[PDB]
């Protein structure tokens, strides 16, 4: 294959190819960060359909003159 | 040899190619860009932000451009209406043109790219197969994503460096192109709220920055790289995809019933203030403060402006239009000249009456008139023999106060009841249906026309997730089952759990 | 106790003249109280 | 330059082009009406 | 097949039966006096006969706001006398 | 005039009809069930206005 | 490597009367409590604070008038959950709202995500291509388009939807009255993928039939079939030779005979589903603009589209009063549309 | 045989007010709903053709 | 501050997690009651 | 008309006398295996 | 030789309980006069 | 609420009287897997 | 009529289009070394 | 112009089915 200035310079960016962390690794860390992500976009939700309906936020047009 | 629909699957490993049709693909979409943009500016007039603003012309990026802050032509024009401004070279020709130059430059890189396929960095040191490291390339590319979210944030939108963005008061009569502070508290959460749209991508950046740094530099859990699949480029092509249909769901909602970035001004106001009458409510308020400091009806009603009575017509509601009516909603109802004024509906005690708006759901809707406690005075009546309502035997008359018909009143039965019938339509206006040959059927804004779009495209994408997770997940079988599949393994009981040869 | 004692034919004949009379139960009840039109 | 070793022969068999051109054929006596308006 | 009795073996067995003729007529009866003693209604909310009007009114009882329905239908509820 | 109250409704494209739109459309209420063959008219012409060629096909 | 999560994973895959599955855990809850609201509300529950009908056993409707119906229009699109704002926490208060409604319209959806995710589970735990799974992708986008987008794109979810047999009857005749349904190229595509669908069905199953080889001696032929046989039971050369000389065409290739059985109807309610999200927005096939300007001015021209059109005009003034009830329509007798006498 | 026997007018099931109240108000339920639209239709029909109450055909 | 809505908010984010964890509680449980039998 | 009538006439008369005439030129016969069914 | 309490137990008494109770309801409600 | 008791009082005897036929077996089946 | 001046090209190039892809793809199979 | 692209395409229909059955690929036993 061709070398080439730039391709030499990332290299190492595209040589780990199948690397991996034995086991469930960060899994657990992981679920945590996507629950936490549930909540969020149910709570965005949950406003922007009035069903949560928190003081100072007045969810219309309305909002701020 | 390979059937027509998969042709594209000689790209799944070749990444040069796959990296060219992708630098094809991304100069083609910035070349429909430039060539919307110019489109548009040959057909957009801009003299009249009032009552033909950008949205009743069918324009479709020009409110994009002005979204973010670019609201100027070289030709001297603004889109709020002013004269003798210098837009730089960021007008609306200079976007287009910036477009175009894009464009091309990505078509030469893809030619190179298609040509010089068999780059060394290409393959895996270990195998000379080639080979795309995914992990690292998700963590590099969130990294960049996250610096890029962090400082349209930071510099863009709060005008630190650059010209912020598109904001208006609660009724779209001043909008305007304004500095905007991040919201740190709960309201920056309110979808009306631009200031949440600031924090959001300030904030969201720096995670985009922080969740890159560990995607660079932490390696996937074996359990989860064998699970997804990850040294398959399909898989990627799966999740994205999914990310992508999330995504337009998310913009046909916010345009359909509107956000602090889906501002009136530039897509049209949303059926929901039909559905409430939200500027009539205003209107009516402002009509009464008039009243109660001391004005006339005549000065009342004169003192609304046109744009605000404007909002309050069912032609500019996006939920009126149709599937194969095509064009800018002044193809329709025609090129809005001028406001009428207010029509006030009296019979013959002096009373006043109020004509039955249409709701959105009805192409066609009659003509009925109630008194402020909503009992039937008068109407137009389909079959006469036995007709009470009459516009002739109530003696309905109809006088208006503001706009061109101000301090007039008409008698005759003909006159009145066509203004009757242009009440049903709300506020009632002189359109211009000549230049363009306007056939007289409302047609939707491009608040509608982006919501059918994308909401389409989300479904549709829902589907190209569905396939490409299925090919992903089961490539060890996609030409057929194993010929040797022993029948044991589909039958009841003998295995102790479903498909596990070692539960016998 | 085992199975078998109670003949599955007899279970099919009874458990389906369960069924008729309760539907028909209720279509008589289309006919008389709520729902009758009277 | 050295071939790619990635290319693959393309096929449409007869039936298919029937089967296309009669579902695009189809597809335009459908849609014309509306496009016409 | 995946381990469990044969239902064919279960429901001609005098053990079952002995079970569910006390089991079956019992749920049955239960649900009757659900309706019978018209616990039904007020579980639910459904009007009997003479609950869907007041005496002399004829306009349905429609919820109009969204975050005060619950005191509309209490509301309505006070106007059957 | 497919109900028989001389109303005709126009069905072919060359007569102002799209795909959608179009129909061969059905005998003359004046008709009934009686059989119209095309031998039965004084004309096409008349044949025509009464819906023979509906059932014909 | 043998912790709880793979024990578990030993447990929900048993091969047992009801397979369980990961996907089991959406699948078997959201299903049940779909069923039960439904089964529930009709049984039980009225429509009389929401719509002004009865819609239950309780109250004296029968198996094709019962409902689950939407709540009133001035819900908009709440979510209605019991613990909600509306509801606030109170049972009763909660199925006058029609919160049974959104509680059947969201675990459904959830439940169908769950089956879907059971078809690739267990395609993959038997070793076969998922096409049963990517072929439920299409009662997933009529559900979504119909039950959830359309009402999203409207006022509320009082347009939904109810879930009963005459109130989707309902929901056919609006769609005719007020979107001239019947008119949309998507629909039409739909139409024929339905029947083109039931088509082949009928087709392959009796062309099976009736070239099957002799297997056996009894003159009732299915027990001349055994699972485990290599040979096709039927004869696909017959088959052919009988079809091309019927039809003029016919399969040769058994592998896209089935593929085409799948591509047909699946191809059929994608593209319904799309035409429903126009509607959502009223963008609608509702007419011919060069119709419309021909008959405005000429009053000799009249086709089966006017017509239709003005059946649609009934439909919607004498249906609305009683069906938009929010809208307080009162329309009196005069300005009702009405051809002569009837 | 649905079309082949409602040739012949033996109809779909009809609830129009089959429910009713204590003092005898009509309670509607979804058939009649059905009923309202079917008579927007019905009404509109062949608008010149009728000129007696009943459609008796 | 708490409104009623944000409480309502609490009370069915903790319904859900109830659920759920017991779901998966007794579900476990079962899992190392009966394991399969392997060679 | 007369002749378009009679001309008609004649044409439905020939292929209904094929048609007969046709089914009766000993059709159980005209199958691949057992012709004798006489 | 048999269980008794299995999944499938559980799966046919959630389904069958409840449509045991509604049925007598529903009998019930046959006799309701306005 | 008596009309509670009046209705749960059929089903809780149903549960009761189940309980007192397939309890041996119960027994057997659960120190079974255990 | 009064028809959309853009529904004659927009329909010819409908039909053409994905017609001349499918005869371009059919007739270089057919031209392949049989 | 209408008439003529309606009658045209289907047309162009029937001349399909005339190639698709007269001049269709034989269907070959192997
Ligand atoms: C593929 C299949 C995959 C499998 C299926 C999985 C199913 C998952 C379940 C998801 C449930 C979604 C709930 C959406 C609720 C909603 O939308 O609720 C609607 C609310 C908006 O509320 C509405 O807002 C309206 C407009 O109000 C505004 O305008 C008014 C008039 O001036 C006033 O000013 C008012 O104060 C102001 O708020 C009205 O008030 C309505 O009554 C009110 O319901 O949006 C919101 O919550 C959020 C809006 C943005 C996000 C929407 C994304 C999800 C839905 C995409 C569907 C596209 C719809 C477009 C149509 C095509
Ligand atoms: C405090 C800092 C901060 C602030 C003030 C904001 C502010 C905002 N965020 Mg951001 N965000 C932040 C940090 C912040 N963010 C961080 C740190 C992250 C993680 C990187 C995010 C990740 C994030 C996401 C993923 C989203 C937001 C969105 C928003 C906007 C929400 C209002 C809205 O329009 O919702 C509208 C959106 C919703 C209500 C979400 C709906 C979720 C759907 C219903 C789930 C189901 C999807 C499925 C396909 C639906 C199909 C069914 C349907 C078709 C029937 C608002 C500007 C939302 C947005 O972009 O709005 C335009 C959004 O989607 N944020
Ligand atoms: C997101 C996509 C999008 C959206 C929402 C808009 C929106 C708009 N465009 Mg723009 N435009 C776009 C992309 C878009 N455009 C692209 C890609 C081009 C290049 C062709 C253009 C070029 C363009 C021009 C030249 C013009 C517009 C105009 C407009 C305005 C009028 C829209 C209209 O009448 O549509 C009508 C929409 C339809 C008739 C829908 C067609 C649906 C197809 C036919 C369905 C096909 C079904 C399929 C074949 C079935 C397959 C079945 C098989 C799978 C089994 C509106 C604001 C007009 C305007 O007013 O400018 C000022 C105008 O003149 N646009
Ligand atoms: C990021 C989006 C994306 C990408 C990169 C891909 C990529 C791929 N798809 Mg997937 N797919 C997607 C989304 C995507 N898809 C979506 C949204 C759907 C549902 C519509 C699908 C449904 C799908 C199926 C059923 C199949 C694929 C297949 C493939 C593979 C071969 C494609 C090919 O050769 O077609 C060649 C295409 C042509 C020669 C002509 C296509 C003409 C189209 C249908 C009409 C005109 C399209 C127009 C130009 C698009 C405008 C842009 C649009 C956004 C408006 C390739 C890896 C195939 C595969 O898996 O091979 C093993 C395959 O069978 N895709
Ligand atoms: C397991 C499958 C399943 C799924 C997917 C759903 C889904 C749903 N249910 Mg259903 N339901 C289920 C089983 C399920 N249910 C069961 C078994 C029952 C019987 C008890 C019910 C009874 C039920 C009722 C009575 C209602 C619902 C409702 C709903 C909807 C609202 C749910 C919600 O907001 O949760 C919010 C909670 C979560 C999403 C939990 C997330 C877990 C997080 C990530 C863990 C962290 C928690 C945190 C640490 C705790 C802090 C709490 C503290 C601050 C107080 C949603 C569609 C409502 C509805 O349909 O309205 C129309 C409704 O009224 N469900
Ligand atoms: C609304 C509130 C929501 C909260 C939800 C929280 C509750 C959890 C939800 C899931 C409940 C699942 C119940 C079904 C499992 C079961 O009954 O197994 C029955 C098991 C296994 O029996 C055995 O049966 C086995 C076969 S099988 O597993 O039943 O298929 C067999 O292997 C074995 O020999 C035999 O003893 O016996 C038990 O002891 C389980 C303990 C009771 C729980
Ligand atoms: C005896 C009941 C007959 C009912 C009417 C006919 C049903 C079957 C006809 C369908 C034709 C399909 C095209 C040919 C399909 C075809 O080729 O069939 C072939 C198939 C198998 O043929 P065999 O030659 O093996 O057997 C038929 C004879 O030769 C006798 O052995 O025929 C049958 O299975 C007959 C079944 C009789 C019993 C069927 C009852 C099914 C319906 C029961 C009533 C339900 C009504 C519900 C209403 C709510
Ligand atoms: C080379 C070069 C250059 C140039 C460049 C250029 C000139 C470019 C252009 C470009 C362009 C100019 C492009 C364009 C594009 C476009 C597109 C890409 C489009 C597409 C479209 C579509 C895809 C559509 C579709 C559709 C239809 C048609 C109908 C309706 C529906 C839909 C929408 C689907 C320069 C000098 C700079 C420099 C360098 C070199
Ligand atoms: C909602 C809800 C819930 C749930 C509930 C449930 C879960 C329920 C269930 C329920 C059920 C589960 C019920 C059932 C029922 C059943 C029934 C009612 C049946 C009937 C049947 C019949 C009547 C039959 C008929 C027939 C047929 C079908 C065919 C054959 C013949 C005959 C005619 C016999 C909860 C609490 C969670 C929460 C709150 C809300
Ligand atoms: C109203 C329409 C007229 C109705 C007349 C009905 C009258 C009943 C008797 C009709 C005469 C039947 O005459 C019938 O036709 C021809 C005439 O050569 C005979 O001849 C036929 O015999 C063999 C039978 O294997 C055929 O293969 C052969 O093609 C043909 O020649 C039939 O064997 C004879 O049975
Ligand atoms: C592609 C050709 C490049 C032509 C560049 C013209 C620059 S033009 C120049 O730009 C500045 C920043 O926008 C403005 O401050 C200034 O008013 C404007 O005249
Ligand atoms: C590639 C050739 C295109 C070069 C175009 C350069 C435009 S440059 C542009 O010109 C305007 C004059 O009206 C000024 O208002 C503006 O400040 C200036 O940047
Ligand atoms: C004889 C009619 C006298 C009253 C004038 C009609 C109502 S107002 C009228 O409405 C038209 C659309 O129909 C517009 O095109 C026009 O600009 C406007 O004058
Ligand atoms: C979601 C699944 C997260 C698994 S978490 C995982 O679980 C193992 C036992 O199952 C432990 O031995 C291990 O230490 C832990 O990291
Ligand atoms: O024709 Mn046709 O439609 Ca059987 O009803 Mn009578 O007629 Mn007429 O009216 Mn209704
Ligand atoms: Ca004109
Ligand atoms: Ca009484
Ligand atoms: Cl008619
Ligand atoms: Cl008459
Ligand atoms: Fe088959
Ligand atoms: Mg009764």
């Amino acid at each position: 294959a061709r070398r080439t200035w730039l391709g030499d310079i990332l290299r190492p960016l595209n040589s780990e190819y199948g690397k991996v962390a034995p086991g469930w690794g960060t899994t657990p860390l992981m679920a945590v960060f996507m629950g936490l992500f549930l909540v969020f976009l149910l709570i965005i939700l949950e406003i922007y359909n009035s069903t949560l309906i928190l003081d100072g936020v007045n969810v219309s047009w309305k909002a701020l003159g | 040899g390979l059937p027509w629909y998969r042709v594209h699957t000689v790209l799944i490993n070749d990444p040069g190619r796959l990296i060219a049709a992708h630098l094809m693909h991304t100069a083609l979409v910035a070349g429909w860009a430039g060539s919307m943009a110019l489109y548009e500016l040959a057909t957009f007039d801009p003299s009249d932000p009032v009552l033909n603003p950008m949205w009743r012309q069918g324009m479709f990026v020009l409110p994009f451009m002005a979204r973010l802050g670019v609201t100027g032509s070289w030709s001297g024009w603004s889109i709020t209406g002013e004269t003798g401004i210098d837009p730089g070279f960021w007008s609306f020709e200079g976007v287009a043109l910036a477009h175009i130059v894009l464009s091309g430059l990505l078509f030469l890189a893809a030619c190179w790219h298609w040509v010089y396929w068999d780059l060394e960095l290409f393959r895996d040191p270990r195998t000379g197969e080639p080979a795309l490291d995914l992990p690292k390339m998700f963590g590099i590319h969130l990294f960049l994503a996250g610096l890029l979210c962090f400082g349209f944030g930071a510099f863009h939108l709060t005008g630190l460096f650059g010209p912020g963005m598109w904001v208006s008061d609660p009724y779209g009569l001043t909008g305007s192109v304004q500095p905007v502070a991040p919201e740190w508290g709960p309201d920056g959460f309110n979808p009306y709220n631009p200031g949440g749209v600031v924090a959001h991508h300030i904030a969201a950046g720096i995670v985009g920055i922080i969740a890159g740094l560990f995607h660079i530099l932490v390696r996937p859990p074996q359990r989860l790289y064998k699970a997804l699949r990850m040294g398959n480029i399909e898989t990627v092509l799966s999740s994205s995809i999914a990310a992508v249909f999330f995504a337009a769901f998310v913009v046909a909602g916010t345009m359909w019933y509107g956000s602090a970035t889906t501002p009136i001004e530039l897509f049209g106001p949303t059926r929901y203030q039909w559905d409430s009458s939200y500027f009539q409510q205003e209107i009516n308020r402002r009509v009464q403060a008039s009243l109660a400091s001391g004005a006339t009806l005549e000065e009342a009603w004169s003192a609304i402006p046109e744009k605000l009575a404007f909002y309050d017509y069912i032609g500019n509601n996006p939920a009126k239009g149709g599937l194969f009516r095509t064009g800018p909603m002044n193809k329709g109802d025609g090129i809005a000249q001028a406001w009428k004024g207010h029509a006030v509906f009296r019979n013959k005690e002096g009373e006043e009456l109020f004509v039955r708006r249409m709701p959105a759901f009805f192409e066609s809707f009659p003509v009925i008139l109630t008194d402020k406690n909503g009992v039937v005075k008068a109407d137009i009546p389909f079959r006469r023999a036995e007709s009470k309502y009459s516009f002739e035997q109530q003696g309905v008359t109809v006088s208006f106060y503001g706009g061109e018909l101000n301090g007039q009143t008409f008698t005759d039965p003909p006159t009145v009841k066509s203004y009757a019938r242009k009440a049903i339509f709300g506020e009632i206006f002189e359109f211009d249906t000549e230049t363009l040959n306007s056939d007289g059927i409302f047609r939707t804004s491009p608040r509608g026309w982006f919501t059918f779009a994308h909401a389409v495209f989300a479904l549709l994408f829902f589907f190209g997730h569905i396939w490409h997770g299925a090919r992903t997940l089961f490539r060890d079988v996609f030409s057929g089952i194993d010929p040797e599949l022993s029948p044991e393994q589909v039958e009841w009981g003998f295995y102790q759990k479903v498909g596990d040869v070692t539960t016998r | 106790s085992e199975g078998g004692r109670i003949p599955l034919w007899i279970v099919a004949t009874v458990a389906g003249m369960g069924v008729i009379v309760i539907v028909g139960l209720f279509f008589y009840g289309a006919y008389a109280g709520l729902g009758s039109s009277l | 330059m050295e071939p790619n070793p990635n290319r693959q022969p393309v096929e449409l068999n007869r039936t298919s082009l029937y089967l296309g051109l009669l579902l695009i054929l189809v597809l335009a006596l459908l849609f014309s009406s509306y496009f016409f308006n | 097949t995946t381990g469990e009795r044969p239902f064919s073996d279960i429901i001609t067995s005098v053990r079952y039966w002995v079970i569910h003729s006390i089991t079956i007529p019992a749920l049955f009866i239960a649900g009757w006096l659900f309706v019978s003693t018209g616990l039904a209604y007020d579980v639910f909310g459904t009007p009997r006969p003479d609950s869907y009007y007041a005496q002399e009114q004829r306009s349905i009882p429609l919820v109009t706001d969204r975050f005060e329905a619950k005191q509309q239908v209490e509301t309505f509820l006070e106007q059957l006398k | 005039d497919i109900d028989g109250i001389r109303e005709p409704v126009s069905g072919s494209l060359l007569y102002g009809n799209n795909i959608i739109t179009g129909a061969v459309v059905p005998s003359s209420n004046a008709i009934g069930l009686h059989f119209y063959p095309i031998w039965e008219a004084a004309s096409l012409d008349e044949w025509l206005y009464n819906g023979g060629p509906y059932q014909l096909i | 490597e043998r912790g709880w999560f793979d024990i578990l994973d030993d447990w929900l895959k048993r091969d047992r009367f009801v397979f369980v599955g990961w996907s089991g855990i959406l699948l078997f809850p959201c299903a049940y409590l779909a069923l039960g609201g439904w089964l529930t509300g009709t049984t039980f529950v009225t429509s009389w604070y929401t719509h002004g009908l009865a819609s239950s056993y309780l109250e004296g409707c029968n198996f094709l008038t019962v409902a689950v119906s939407t709540p009133a229009n001035s819900m908009g699109h709440s979510l209605l959950l019991l613990w909600g704002p509306e509801a606030q926490g109170d049972f009763t208060r909660w199925c006058q709202l029609g919160g049974l409604w959104t509680f059947i319209a969201l675990h459904g959806a959830f439940g169908l995500i769950g089956f879907m995710l059971r078809q690739f589970e267990i395609a993959r735990l038997v070793g076969v291509r998922p096409y049963n799974a990517i072929a439920f992708s299409a009662p997933i986008a009529v559900f979504v388009s119909v039950f959830l987008i359309y009402p999203l794109g409207q006022s509320s979810w009082f347009f939904a939807p109810s879930f009963g047999v005459a109130a989707i009857f309902r929901f056919l005749l609006f769609f005719q009255g007020f979107h001239n349904w019947t008119l949309n190229p998507f629909h039409m595509m739909g139409v024929a993928g339905v029947l083109g669908g039931a088509l082949l069905c009928a087709i392959h199953g009796a062309t099976v039939e009736n070239t099957l080889f002799q297997d056996g001696e009894g003159a009732s032929t299915f027990r001349a079939f055994n699972p485990t046989q290599a040979e096709e039971t039927y004869s696909m050369v017959t088959a052919n030779r009988f079809w091309s000389q019927i039809f003029g065409i016919a399969f040769s290739n058994k592998r896209w005979l089935h593929f085409f059985m799948l591509f047909v109807p699946v191809t059929g309610l994608w593209m319904s589903a799309i035409g429903v999200v126009g509607l959502a927005l009223n963008l609608r096939s509702y007419d011919f603009i060069s119709q419309e300007i021909r008959a405005a001015e000429d009053p000799e021209f009249e086709t089966f589209y006017t017509k239709n059109l003005l059946l649609n005009e009934g439909i919607r003034a004498w249906m609305a009063p009683q069906d938009q009830p929010h809208e307080n329509f009162v329309f009196p007798e005069e300005v009702l549309p009405r051809g002569n006498a009837l | 045989l649905g079309i082949s026997t409602m040739a012949f007018n033996l109809n779909g099931f009809n609830f129009n007010h089959s429910v009713i109240d204590a003092k005898g108000n009509v309670i509607n339920t979804w058939a009649d709903i059905i009923n309202r639209a079917n008579l927007g239709m019905e009404v509109m029909h062949e608008r010149n053709a009728h000129n007696f109450p009943l459609d008796l055909a | 501050t708490i409104t009623p809505s944000l409480k309502g908010f609490f009370i069915g984010l903790l319904s859900g997690a109830v659920v759920l964890g017991l779901t998966f509680a007794v579900l476990i449980a079962i899992s190392q009651i009966d394991k399969v039998q392997r060679s | 008309m007369e002749t378009l009538k009679i001309t008609v006439y004649i044409v439905v008369t020939f292929f209904v006398l094929l048609f007969v005439f046709g089914f009766l030129s000993g059709d159980p016969a005209r199958n691949p295996k057992r012709k004798d069914l006489e | 030789s048999y269980p008794i309490f299995t999944v499938r137990w559980v799966a046919v008494h959630t389904l069958a309980v409840p449509t045991i109770f509604f049925l007598g309801a529903i009998a019930a409600m046959q006799f309701i006069q306005r | 609420d008596w009309r509670v008791l009046v209705v749960l009082l059929p089903v809780l005897l149903a549960a009761g009287w189940a309980v007192r036929n397939i309890l041996p077996y119960a027994v057997k089946q659960v120190q079974k897997l255990l | 009529m009064e028809v959309n001046q853009l529904g004659l090209i927009a329909t010819a190039l409908f039909v053409l289009v994905p017609s001349v892809f499918l005869i371009i793809l059919y007739v270089q199979t057919e031209s392949q070394q049989k | 112009m209408e008439t003529i692209t309606y009658v045209f395409i289907f047309a162009c229909i029937i001349a399909l089915f005339f190639f698709a059955i007269f001049f269709r690929e034989p269907p070959r036993i192997t």
